[PDB]
């Protein structure tokens, strides 16, 4: 059960370096690069592909991933985006009468 | 990836492999190289994601002005 | 079907998957699939140099192995 | 009748890749490599040992200060020329599946060179005769000159070696500093490593 | 081996068969191989298949109309 | 405020505006080829973690 500690260790020190790495940057810059969803894109969905086995190898097959529409979010938006907290202006409806609004679903 | 990378592993392996190893191990190398060159554009200074934060002028973001109306009723 | 191909969630499932197929295997006497499995399985070196020695059919290294991992 | 085929399937597949890899067979295209389909047996067509002359590689055996005169170093020897060793494409990978590559593929191959290693049964004698026709073949065709009768004993013997060792290696080795099979697995590794298995024919399909 | 059941089956048969099989020794698995009669599904009729229209399901099944013949 | 600041800013926003293509475009392929590999974090990490 070592291993265990060992990999939260493994992730206490990712988190810790991340959080010195954004106090670094941050501080008179606007950095993007840890920011996940920031520079959002509207990735194509391609039915070429079948086999689906390590997305990210297979340069030429991910290469039929065309990105389209490419935008940026207000921080908050973003921040919004993590966790399940639903997106600012979202209307659900349901059975003529509102309901509480409801996340985003999550695709793989 | 990088606090125990596979490519170590691999060679000492004791068990039989598969292509979906190698397969692994050459994606976290792709990981491990474009952070690298991610890192190296940054340190370069000729990241278009990072840049200096600007001024905000505090006059403007509190009162409406006549022309902004206007430019509202345009619209 | 449920041995392999599981989430890393699934840890304890799978391993009493592997358990119960092992079972099997000895049951049936087919020890060479039943090797192959704890020896896929297995995590100490110890334990995967000494059954693929009792699988060769050598036993006097095997016993030895499991002499230094005991 | 899926996994009583699946087990006949591997073990038939170890005994063809040991007997390929022996004689350093190449060009193993998946159109000569017939599979039953009521047993697992398997058995490949056009069984020739590929030779290439010693100037053509970079074998040393000829430099264990064989009585050959060194006018003559262009004498055959068996060699794979093909990157990976023996075939092994991820298909049959897919197929064997995860736990049958440890428990079948590399213990039969284990098993099948164990055996057939100077335990009362040493090919020092028996591989003698079929390389010397080997060799006289290769001369005849080739090279297309008579080999004298020294030259022709020495040539015999140095290849007769060679074979003999490629056999050995894969014996586990008396001590147990590791896991037996480890050659294998050795072997097992470079055949299944993409590096590898790209830099090959097309006409050899490794996709399939 | 068919031969070989428990007391609901017949007695006598079933004791000299093992009688027969044990006398044998050695020689009575030394043909023990690897199978070679397996059927495919092609063989063993089966594969034959028939478009059917099920109440709970919304559209058409394709059943197997072969597993009696 | 400061005045110096922004002038390093502008100029600094001046002088990315001016690389050339090639550049540029390998900035562009750098960030697609993140999001990429960001898409799929989760079944390479449970991989790995088998693995």
């Amino acid at each position: 059960s070592t291993v265990l500690n060992e990999k939260d260790e493994a992730i206490n020190r990712a988190v810790a370096e991340k959080l010195r790495q954004r106090k670094e940057s941050d501080r008179g810059w606007v950095n993007l690069t840890d920011d996940p969803f920031n520079p959002f894109l509207q990735f194509t969905n391609p039915d070429s592909i079948l086999e689906k086995g390590h997305f990210p190898y297979s340069s030429i097959a991910a290469a039929l991933f065309e990105v389209d529409q490419s935008n940026y979010f207000d921080p908050e938006i973003t921040q919004l985006i993590k966790d399940k907290k639903p997106l600012p202006r979202t209307l659900c409806f349901k059975d003529n009468a509102l309901t509480t609004p409801l996340p985003p679903s999550i695709y793989e | 990836t990088q606090t125990f990378p596979l490519a170590k592993l691999l060679p000492r392996s004791h068990k039989s492999l598969t292509t979906d190893a190698y397969e692994s191990a050459l994606l976290e190398g792709k990981i491990a190289v474009l952070y690298s060159r991610i890192e190296e554009l940054k340190r370069q200074r000729k990241w278009s994601l990072r840049q200096p934060k600007r001024f905000i002028d505090p006059f403007t973001r509190e009162s409406p002005t006549h022309w902004d109306h206007l430019l509202a009723e345009m619209k | 079907e449920l041995s392999e191909g599981q989430g890393i969630d699934n840890q304890k499932i799978s391993d009493a998957n592997q358990d119960a197929l092992l079972e099997v295997y000895m049951s049936l006497q087919e020890d060479d699939m039943f090797y192959g499995t704890w020896r896929r399985r297995a995590k100490y070196f110890e334990t995967n140099a000494a059954l693929s020695y009792e699988q060769i059919g050598i036993w006097d290294k095997a016993l030895q192995l499991y002499e230094a991992a005991q | 009748n899926y996994w009583l085929f699946r087990k006949q399937f591997t073990a038939q597949y170890a005994s063809f890749i040991f007997m390929t890899y022996i004689m350093c067979i190449n060009s193993r295209q998946p159109q000569k490599i017939h599979i039953n389909e009521g047993s697992g047996n398997i058995w490949t067509s056009e069984m020739l040992p590929t030779k290439v002359a010693t100037g053509k590689t970079h074998s040393t055996a000829y430099n264990n200060s064989t009585l050959d005169p060194a006018v003559k170093a262009g004498a055959p020897i068996f060699y794979n020329t093909e990157s990976v060793p023996f075939r092994l494409t991820p298909n049959i990978q897919k197929f064997i599946g995860e736990a049958g590559l440890e428990g079948i593929l590399s213990v039969y191959i284990l098993v099948i060179a164990n055996s057939l290693s100077d335990s009362e049964f040493d090919m020092e004698q028996y591989l003698s005769l079929f390389v010397r026709d080997e060799v006289i073949s290769w001369f005849a065709q080739q090279h297309r000159a008579s080999a004298q009768t020294n030259q022709l004993r020495e040539i015999v013997r140095v290849n007769v070696e060679l074979l003999t060792k490629r056999v050995l290696q894969l014996n586990h080795i008396p001590n147990s500093q590791n896991v037996a099979t480890q050659f294998v697995l050795n072997l097992i590794s470079q055949a299944v490593n993409p590096r590898n298995l790209a830099y090959t024919d097309s006409a050899w399909m490794a996709y399939l | 081996s068919k031969h070989l059941k428990p007391l609901p089956y017949y007695h006598q048969h079933s004791h000299t068969t093992l009688r027969i099989l044990g006398k044998l020794g050695g020689r009575n698995r030394t043909f023990i191989k690897p199978v070679d009669n397996l059927k495919t599904d092609s063989e063993l009729f089966q594969n034959v298949e028939a478009m059917f229209k099920i109440h709970g399901l919304p559209n058409e099944v394709p059943l197997s109309i072969t597993p009696g013949l | 405020f400061d005045k110096r600041r922004e002038t390093e800013r502008k100029q600094y926003l001046r002088r990315l505006l001016s690389r050339s293509p090639t550049e540029i475009a390998e900035e562009e392929s750098l960030v697609i080829e993140a999001r990429k590999f960001e898409l799929a974090a989760k079944k390479m990490l449970t991989e790995r973690a088998s693995l």
